């Protein structure tokens, strides 16, 4: 090196370059995969995360402990963004992408050492992942004669294997078929808004509930509000986008006048203003009135007097869920209130959940949506129960689109280790070596399964290596009893494009460390 | 050829081979070398492809013209020995369309 | 095993992973647990001299120096100023208790403290906390479906 | 907590960037002194740190004046002092010749060839080089004084002491001549101990002589003493002539009246008998390395003898070498043969303000000094460093009497031999012997750029008539600019010089190749 | 002291700023020769420009060679002779 | 809870951060392995400038703050102490021996059996190089020792310098040749005086036919060249005699004082006069010698060296055949001097070299003694030619003791993988992984040595293990097992046939060294640094 006197980049310019930068960028994916290797399986276990605030996240989805690391790393950041896409396509798999990446990095880090060419460690990656990607779609078991029964089967079973690594597990069953009734009534397009989730604090697990309709909080109710009657038999409902106070018609809107007969005239008219939009929402039958807009203290006595519910500020994704349930239509004028705009439910009733007071809308027997209404003793109790019903919905979703399903506990991944290796035995060896490693690196996640679980991996990764050998496809880690159990006769049942995204973005996110051979890092701009 | 993760002053990664990207990722502060960058940005723009061959060329021809320098020869005599070059080149060139 | 993994790289290279990894702090497997269940114990322990008919009353100071003396557990763990985050889980359940029944909030967290005290020695043995949690939740059902059983029923 | 392998202040650099880096310090460090090569060499001024100025040409001086960070620098800095103790010239020569074969190593470097490759092929054009190199030698005949006096002309024509070539050249032969040693069947020159050079600033440079004996800044401890001897007999001694105390603790216990008086006496007698015991011999000088106690001085001048004390160590093995005499440690021990005689004279005299004793009519001295008149100490310095150079290019020539072509002659005619030569290699390696070979013309190039013609029309003229068959003497004219015949010229040079400018610039090309990795900062461990 | 290490290995010079080491000192009191032997101080010399001037080695040396700091003083070698120090195992005969 | 003042790492951390500390200490001095590999250069931040391939040298001078790196640095200063030879080898064994261990047990396999297979598999490897990968130096001949000295100076500046540099070393230390009890011929090098000195090319190095020292002649007057010397070596120093601390001079009488006086300088006197009495020509003392006794030796026309270097005067009175004398007293009670004494050496010179003087002692009788001088570019390629020059000479001693040599260029590495992989599947369950995890960190050195030549390691490495398994299961081709690297082509070669050849003790001691500092280093699970 030498001086330089006008130097070429920028001063503090940070540069790496060889073999070294790709060893520890190696390394970084490790350093990465480590901070989520607990929360794999059944017997896995809980990442709490403080932020700068003091506020605290508690997690078993690897995607959310990536997300909540402040990782800055160039090379590491690939981890955590292949685990964001892994939650976006299916939303489950958010740890399986990471703990392979990382694995076949570290499986070809020893070649890297010795001096071999990335290109062909790309290429060996790209063979090896379509091969194993075919096989999936290969030997995944489906069957074509689609009956509700059986389908229903499927989905719930999907979703008790999601669900069977979670602080729910022990009521995944009572979780699993809830969501699944929840996921069954979507119209066509299976949208997460259309399915509410109600955390309400104090109450057990088995307290919470789903609601064949819509439910959610009251919103601020004004003087007036508790002489309304709380519970209606075959209530007509109003869904309005009408702020229902006395106000000023416009905000430019102007009055002059010069005569005390027309001041009176004016007051008198704001007034009938208010009376008629009241009378005209009376007059259409309806009995509940729900509103995005405020509804004031007048309105509010007006239909107290009526014998009418009123509720004003409704959130705008509780008027959609109450319109696709009840099948009314969201009105910003009252001049035309038909019976065809107008909603309709069984029973309507303000009831109380854990100090917290609920409108519930139940009774709809032809609704688009539901409501999840989660009881727990902590915030992040709550947070960490939704978190593993949506994992649960994606996978049930995914079901529905296609149900394709394989069986898990590391049965899918040792098959497809074995036929790997079988491939790679017939080649002429420079890629053979990769391929090879690549099928090592495929058995880790029975492998962190039983480390996990505390049992010893290597003799069950040899008996099942045995077992697939001579005969066996869904042969995986069975937890509880130690041992090894066809996972597909035990209901272990996973979505295939589930490992299909898995691999693809395990490998995409591989040939991309290994590809990178120089990082630069340019100095700090406005470091204030 | 391989990627580089070039990072620029806003904490923004650029992993690519675009010799043209990564030349507009660096912080380039040597005027000689900003002449080198701004003619391959301008090769960029006016057909899309070819920054690397602009950059490497430009980068041997310095080089080839310091060791001529050095034996004795002048400036304008290696300025003028390119350029002619340059011409038999471009007039070479039509011919080798295949 | 505190403050996280720092190698530097093995080339002598900087190796940065998080941001600010150096003033973290992070700590690894049953130490953890250790830690969590002593501060339960201590939350516990200070909540159970305010249970039954003899119970003695805390009496709480805020920020402002305003003086609250009172029994409620709920109210108790309320105003207390905790910074470890297992205590303020312990804050949340006795809330949640409170919002729920609204009476037995020191109940909670006396019992909770007496499950986690017990899960201290059970983990000493070479017992997954999985295991125990299972264990537990079989224990409550068992519980719950004996109070179902024992219960009188008033007008 | 910050854990560590190594030190905090451990950098450790590895790579292509190293070898660059330790290249391009080398090549700058060439670069420093490049235009201080030729007969049409420029001055540099150095400001010595402790306030001094050191006006010169001389490479290994520049650089030496010279403090560098880079340890390939140093490197460089060390091969240059090396070439200056071991011949005393080439300096420049290697320095160039090192930077010129680095770079064409760079060259290649930055191929796929390893730098083992390189190595080897650079040894063994060294070894070719010095098989040409002795091949287009000429001998000498050491007897005829005017192609000696023609050999250190050719050698200072470089210097700013060109101007008076005749006289430096004169000067230095005698001094080299006279210097000159053989006992016990052991041959030795030894310019370093003996030759002494004293510079005296004033007067004229053209009065500038080399003397037939010695000359020291020293006086006559007494003013009675004679100034001016015809054909002293000159006797040397290290031991004072003073009393002086026992190495044991000897305390006295005085307890009679005359007992301090007879120790004073007694001191007196024994300054007495060791005055008496010098006298024995009637010589006519006194020359000690210590101090000469005043009774001692009238004890001398009572025999009429010149006391000269305090001389340092080396002026009087000077002396003693150039007036035939023996230093003598002990008067009682004084023998004949210990009495130098054959200086013719002896005589003090006043050089503007300040006493000089010039002993300068030996017969056959082994020894002399250079006595320089010049226009001030930084002039002097210069003038000094071009002796030395004429010196050691004598003693060079005296002790090795093959001569080789100068004004770049030898470096084409090299080149030449050693591209026809790799013409039958057939290998990988060729093309780095053909260019450290072709590398040797960075000579011929500088000389001409420090003259000013212009380098490409006139090194390719000198590379085709050096194509031919007897065309190995033909090199460049540093003056005129122009292609002519060092046989016509008559600028030589000693073989041993251009041996050792040739391996040195070659193993310091090997030595700067052969590094991939620094570390630094750590602390010494001593 | 550059010109004075050279003659005096045993010494060993160093330098070092005010500013990483008062304000009174920075201002007018930066020239200091602090000699510390046997981790003490021996020598707390400070003005020392003027009895030194503004002076040659030898003026330093004088200076410190009349109080007795300096310690006394003691050929070329080719470049170096050792390379080692143990049980070298000498030479033996043995008949 | 523990309220320890300090740091404490426990588990998977404390070992990946030893595993961390061990790999990069590799990593520093991996690059300088093998005949392609490039030496260093070091800077000790006061200007000091070292140029070094030498892994102990290199491992020294650097300053490591981690322990268990201090582990694998030290093992390579023992390396280099007990053997001299195969020094960064054997730490960079260690760190992928570590490193394979660390692996193993981050497979939840206990660090117990690790270090059970490993000590198996260090002890099978022993006995397979001493029963099938040794050659006897006897049928060899001198070759052996010149092919030795090249491939131990193969990597050094001195490289392609071999072909004068080997016959130089050999020729030394069959100089220094001697057979002590039980008729074993013991080779003592560092006998062997090296004078650096830069000048002329490496070429004209210097093997001196006798001793050289480093120290020239007290007085000027004295004659550079004594023909037929007789050499007295003195322990005292020759100065004016002064009384020890418990004799003190009182005068009462001054008439003494004069010859108290004389006298003081008459024992010296006398005592010279002694010495010189007996015929010596060559007087060298430990001591020094003050002008009085310079003079003496000056008019007798005798040498007279002072300040000579105890190990110096203690190697030249052994060869010349001289006894040292720290006093003159016989057992009779008086101050005798005689010729029995003297040593002899057939002339000694004064000689210059490159603006300095040296002594040397040519040709001394009785016994045979040797010096090299060597001659380079400047200070720092001296150093790294000295260096090189005693590794030559430690493998040369080693192969002359034991006459076993082994091939070189990773042969024996890949025999030893290939026999133990085999090995491993007779011997348990779990030290079944480790011995096989031993044998492949056993291939670190080939895929090193492939990939300083920029050559494809994995395919070279790959054709190596194919010719080392063919050698080992077909029993008619078992010629293979000499077949190692070619690093100038990058293609096998059969080493043996090739004449690249190291001592056994080498492999053996590096073998044995490396598995203790793994052992050692993999025995950690926890660490407490307390808070100085
Ligand atoms: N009952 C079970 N038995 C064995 N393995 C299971 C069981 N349930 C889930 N798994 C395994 O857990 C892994 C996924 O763990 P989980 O944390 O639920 O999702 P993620 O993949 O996002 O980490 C799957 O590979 C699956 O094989
Ligand atoms: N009269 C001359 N004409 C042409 N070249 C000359 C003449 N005298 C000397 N030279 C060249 O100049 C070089 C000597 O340059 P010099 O300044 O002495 O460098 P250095 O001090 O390193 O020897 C020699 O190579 C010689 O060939
Ligand atoms: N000519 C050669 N051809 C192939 N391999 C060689 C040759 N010379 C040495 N080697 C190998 O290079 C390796 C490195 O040795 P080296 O690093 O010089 O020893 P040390 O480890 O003591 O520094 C040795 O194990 C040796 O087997
Ligand atoms: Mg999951
Ligand atoms: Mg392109
Ligand atoms: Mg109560
Ligand atoms: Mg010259
Ligand atoms: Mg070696």
């Amino acid at each position: 090196m030498m001086p330089t006197p006008v130097i070429l980049l920028k001063e503090g310019t940070d540069s790496s370059q060889g073999i070294p930068q790709l060893v520890s960028n190696i390394s970084a994916c490790q350093v990465i995969a480590e901070a989520v290797r607990t929360t794999l399986g059944p017997r896995g276990m809980d990442k709490l995360i403080v932020d700068g605030r003091g506020k605290a996240t508690i997690s078993n989805d690897g995607a959310t402990i990536l997300k909540l690391l402040d990782v800055v790393h160039p090379a590491a950041k690939t981890l955590v963004d292949i685990a964001k896409s892994q939650d976006a396509e299916v939303g489950d798999g958010t740890t399986s992408v990471t703990l392979l990446a990382a694995e076949f990095l570290k499986q070809v880090k020893p070649y890297v050492e010795e001096g071999l060419h990335p290109q062909i460690i790309i290429r060996a990656f790209r063979t090896a992942t379509q091969l194993a990607v075919n096989k999936i779609k290969e030997i995944a078991v489906t069957v074509k004669k689609a009956d509700k029964v059986e389908q229903r089967k499927l989905l719930e079973k999907c979703a008790m294997t999601a669900l069977s690594s979670k602080l729910i597990s022990q009521q995944k069953a009572f979780f699993a078929k809830m969501v699944v009734d929840a996921v069954m009534m979507l119209d066509d397009l299976l949208q997460l808004k259309m399915i509410g989730i109600k955390k309400v604090q104090g109450g057990a697990l088995e307290d919470s509930q789903l609601v064949a309709g819509v439910a959610f909080k009251k919103t601020f109710s004004y003087a007036g509000f508790e002489m309304q009657p709380k519970k209606y038999h075959n209530p007509k409902i109003a869904l309005l986008n009408v702020e229902l106070e006395l106000k000023a018609e416009k905000d430019n809107a102007e009055i002059r006048v010069h005569t005390v007969e027309d001041y009176q005239a004016i007051v008198d008219a704001e007034w009938n203003i208010l009376y008629d939009k009241l009378e005209k929402i009376h007059h259409s039958g309806a009995k509940v009135v729900l509103s995005k807009l405020p509804i004031g203290d007048v309105a509010t006595q007006y239909f107290a007097d009526r014998d009418m519910f009123c509720a004003g500020r409704v959130p705008e994704e509780d008027l959609k869920r109450t319109m696709m349930a009840c099948g009314g239509s969201i009105q910003t004028s009252v001049n035309a209130l038909s019976a065809d705009v107008l909603g309709r439910c069984q029973v309507f009733e303000e009831t109380q959940i854990g100090g917290e007071r609920y409108n519930f809308f139940t009774g709809c027997p032809k609704a688009k949506t539901c409501t999840f209404i989660l009881r727990g003793g902590a915030e992040q109790f709550m947070e960490e129960t939704e978190r593993s019903l949506h994992d649960a919905i994606m996978i049930v979703r995914r079901a529905i689109k296609n149900d394709s399903v394989v069986a898990g506990g590391g049965a899918i991944e040792m098959e497809l280790s074995k036929y790997l290796r079988d491939y790679s035995r017939t080649i002429p060896g420079k890629q053979q070596l990769l391929i090879g490693a690549y099928a090592k690196a495929l058995e880790i996640i029975p492998r962190q399964l039983c480390d996990n679980a505390g049992f010893d991996a290597t003799n069950i990764l040899n008996k099942l290596r045995a077992r697939h050998a001579q005969g066996g496809t869904w042969y995986g880690v069975d937890i509880n009893n130690e041992d090894i159990a066809d996972n597909f006769e035990a209901f272990v049942w996973e979505p295939a494009m589930v490992r299909i995204n898995a691999l693809t973005a395990a490998s995409e996110a591989a040939c991309l460390i290994v590809s990178v051979d120089e990082t630069i890092k340019n100095p700090r701009s406005t470091v204030d | 050829g391989m990627n580089k993760m070039v990072i620029n002053h806003l904490e923004k990664l650029f992993v690519t081979n675009d010799a043209a990207t990564i030349l507009r990722e660096l912080e380039v502060q040597h005027p000689a070398a900003k002449m080198i960058v701004m003619a391959s940005h301008m090769q960029e723009q006016e057909v899309g492809d070819g920054t690397n061959f602009v950059l490497v060329f430009a980068g041997a021809l310095l080089e080839l013209a310091e060791e001529l320098l050095r034996i004795g020869l002048s400036v304008s005599e290696v300025i003028e020995g390119y350029e002619i070059a340059c011409r038999k080149a471009h007039e070479i060139l039509p011919n080798l369309v295949c | 095993a505190s403050m996280g993994t720092l190698a530097f790289d093995e080339y002598g290279r900087p190796f940065l992973i998080i941001k600010d990894q150096d003033r973290k702090s992070r700590l690894m497997g049953l130490e953890a647990l250790k830690s969590h269940i002593m501060a339960a114990k201590a939350v516990a322990n200070t909540m159970r001299t305010s249970l039954g008919p003899n119970g003695l009353d805390k009496m709480m100071v805020d920020k402002d120096g305003d003086v609250t003396v009172t029994n409620d557990g709920a109210t108790i763990l309320s105003m207390m100023d905790v910074d470890h985050q297992i205590a303020k889980l312990m804050v949340e359940l006795s809330k949640s208790q409170d919002d729920e029944i609204g009476d037995g909030t020191t109940g909670v967290v006396v019992l909770a403290g007496a499950l986690l005290e017990e899960a201290e020695q059970l983990l000493d043995r070479g017992i997954h906390p999985i295991r125990i949690a299972d264990g537990y939740e079989q224990a409550a059902r068992v519980a719950i479906e004996h109070l179902d059983k024992i219960s009188d029923s008033v007008l | 907590r910050p854990v560590l392998v190594l030190s905090q202040n451990t950098k450790r650099e590895s790579g292509r960037k190293v070898q660059s880096g330790n290249i391009n310090a080398a090549k700058t460090i060439a670069d420093i002194i490049r235009t201080c090569l030729g007969p049409k060499s420029m001055m540099k001024m150095l400001l010595d740190p402790m306030g001094g100025i050191v006006m010169t040409n001389d490479g290994n001086a520049i650089l030496r004046e010279i403090q560098v960070q880079h340890p390939a620098a140093k490197s460089m800095i060390e091969i240059s002092r090396t070439q200056d103790e071991e011949v005393g010239d080439g300096t420049t020569s290697v320095i160039i010749l090192a930077g010129e074969m680095l770079s064409v190593a760079e060259h290649f470097l930055e191929q796929q060839m390893h730098p083992t490759v390189v190595i080897s092929a650079y040894r063994k054009a060294l070894d070719d080089m010095i098989s040409t190199l002795k091949k287009i030698s000429i001998p000498v005949d050491i007897s005829d004084s005017d192609m000696m006096l023609n050999i250190i002309n050719s050698s200072i024509t470089t210097k700013a002491i060109s101007r008076w070539s005749s006289l430096a050249c004169n000067i230095a032969l005698d001094a080299v001549k006279m210097v000159q040693f053989e006992e016990n069947g052991r041959k030795e020159i030894d310019i370093k101990k003996y030759a002494r050079v004293e510079k005296i600033p004033g007067g004229i440079i053209e009065d500038s002589c080399v003397l037939r004996g010695v000359m020291i800044n020293k006086d006559v401890t007494h003013p009675r003493m004679r100034r001016y001897i015809k054909n002293p007999r000159i006797v040397l001694l290290d031991s004072s002539l003073e009393y002086k105390k026992g190495e044991s603790q000897t305390d006295i216990e005085i307890t009679r009246e005359e007992d301090f008086t007879r120790i004073l006496q007694m001191e007196e007698e024994y300054i007495q008998q060791l005055c008496e015991d010098i006298i024995q011999l009637k010589p006519d000088v006194v020359i000690t390395e210590k101090g000469i106690s005043d009774l001692a001085q009238h004890y001398l001048m009572r025999a009429n003898i010149t006391a000269i004390r305090r001389v340092r160590k080396t002026d009087n093995n000077r002396i003693a070498r150039a007036c035939g005499a023996r230093i003598v440690s002990r008067p009682e021990e004084l023998r004949e043969d210990d009495v130098g005689t054959g200086a013719g004279l002896l005589e003090i005299k006043k050089i503007g303000d300040e006493y000089f004793t010039f002993i300068t009519d030996c017969k056959d001295p082994k020894a002399c000094t250079i006595l320089l008149r010049g226009a001030s100490k930084e002039i002097l310095s210069e003038v000094e460093r071009n002796l030395q150079d004429a010196m050691q290019v004598c003693r060079n020539v005296l002790l090795d009497p093959q001569l080789v072509p100068g004004g770049g002659a030898s470096e084409m005619a090299v080149a030449h031999a050693l591209t026809e030569k790799s013409k039958a290699m057939t290998g990988v390696e060729q093309w780095p012997y053909r260019a450290v070979a072709q590398a040797l013309e960075v000579i011929p190039r500088t000389l001409i750029q420090n003259c000013g013609a212009s380098t490409i029309r006139l090194l390719t003229s000198l590379r085709a008539k050096h194509t031919q068959e007897n065309c190995e003497t033909w090199g460049v004219n540093g003056e005129t600019g122009t292609l002519v015949d060092m046989k016509e010229l008559g600028i030589w040079e000693p073989l041993a010089v251009k041996l050792q400018t040739y391996k040195t610039a070659v193993e310091t090309a090997v030595l700067l190749l052969r590094i991939d990795d620094i570390v630094s900062g750590h602390k010494k461990k001593g | 002291m550059i010109c004075l290490a050279a003659e005096y290995p045993a010494v060993k010079f160093c330098k070092v700023k005010s500013s990483v080491i008062s304000s009174q000192f920075t201002r007018n009191a930066l020239p200091a020769l602090l000699i510390y032997k046997g981790g003490e101080l021996i020598g707390n010399f400070v003005r020392v420009t003027d009895q030194l001037g503004d002076f040659f080695a030898v003026d330093l040396e004088a200076f410190l060679q009349e109080f007795g700091l300096l310690p006394e003083k003691e050929v070329l070698t080719s470049v170096r002779n050792s390379a080692t120090c143990h049980s070298e195992d000498s030479d033996l005969e043995i008949d | 809870p523990l309220s320890v003042f300090g740091d404490r790492s426990t588990g998977e951390t404390i070992r990946s951060q030893n595993v961390m500390a061990a790999a990069s200490i590799a990593n520093i001095v991996k690059s300088s392995l093998g005949p392609v590999g490039l030496d260093k250069m070091l800077v000790d931040d006061i200007g000091d400038v070292t140029i070094t391939n030498d892994g102990a040298t290199i491992l020294k001078l650097l300053e490591v703050e981690h322990p268990a790196a201090k582990v694998l640095c030290e093992l390579a200063d023992l390396q280099d102490k007990e053997v001299g030879d195969g020094t960064t080898s054997v730490v960079i064994i260690a760190a992928e021996l570590l490193k394979n261990a660390d692996e193993l047990v981050k497979q939840k396999i206990h660090p117990t059996s690790v270090i059970s297979g490993y000590r198996l598999a260090c002890k099978e490897a022993v006995r397979y190089i001493n029963e099938n990968l040794i050659v006897n130096t006897d049928e060899l001949g001198r070759d052996c020792l010149i092919n030795a000295a090249k491939t131990s100076m193969s990597s050094k500046i001195i490289g392609i310098n071999g072909d004068f540099f080997a016959n130089m070393v050999v020729d030394a230390v069959l100089a220094i040749k001697y057979t002590d009890i039980r008729g074993q011929p013991r080779y003592p090098v560092n006998s062997v005086n090296i004078l650096k000195a830069h000048g002329r090319s490496q070429m004209e190095s210097m093997l001196i036919s006798g001793y050289a020292l480093n120290c020239v002649v007290g007085s000027q007057g004295m004659p550079k060249r004594i023909v037929n010397a007789k050499i007295a070596c003195l322990d005292f120093s020759l100065q004016k005699t002064k009384m020890k601390l418990g004799v003190q001079v009182v005068i009462t009488d001054p008439e003494k004082l004069d010859q108290i006086r004389q006298r003081e300088s008459d024992i010296t006197k006398e005592r010279i006069q002694k010495i010189l009495a007996t015929g010596a020509n060559v007087i060298l003392t430990t001591g020094g010698i003050d002008d009085m006794c310079l003079k003496y030796f000056v008019e007798a026309g005798a040498m007279a060296v002072r300040r000579v270097l105890k190990r110096d005067l203690k190697r030249i009175a052994k060869a010349s055949g001289a006894t040292i004398l720290s006093t003159l007293a016989n057992l009779e009670g008086e101050e005798t001097f005689e010729a029995a004494m003297l040593g002899q050496a057939e002339e000694v010179v004064q000689e210059r070299i490159c603006d300095d003087e040296l002594i040397l002692i040519k040709n001394t009788k009785a016994r045979t003694s040797a010096s090299i001088i060597l001659r380079g570019a400047n200070d720092f390629m001296c150093d790294e030619m000295e260096r090189s020059l005693h590794d030559a000479l430690c493998v040369v001693k080693r192969v002359l003791e034991s006459k076993s040599v082994v091939p070189g260029g990773g042969a024996v590495e890949a025999a030893l993988s290939i026999y133990l992989e085999n090995y491993a599947t007779s011997m348990g369950s779990r030290e079944q992984l480790a011995i096989a995890e031993f044998a492949r960190s056993l291939l670190v050195i080939p895929n090193t040595l492939a990939v300083n030549a920029a050559q494809d390691s994995t395919d070279l490495v790959a054709k190596l293990r194919a010719f080392h398994n063919e050698a080992q299961v077909n029993p008619e081709r078992k010629n293979l097992k000499w077949i190692g690297l070619d690093l100038s082509n990058g293609k096998p070669r059969d080493n043996k046939q090739a004449g690249v050849f190291e001592p056994t003790i080498v492999k053996v001691k590096s073998l044995k060294f490396a598995t203790e500092a793994a052992i050692t280093i993999l025995r950690i699970d926890d660490l407490i640094k307390l808070h100085p």
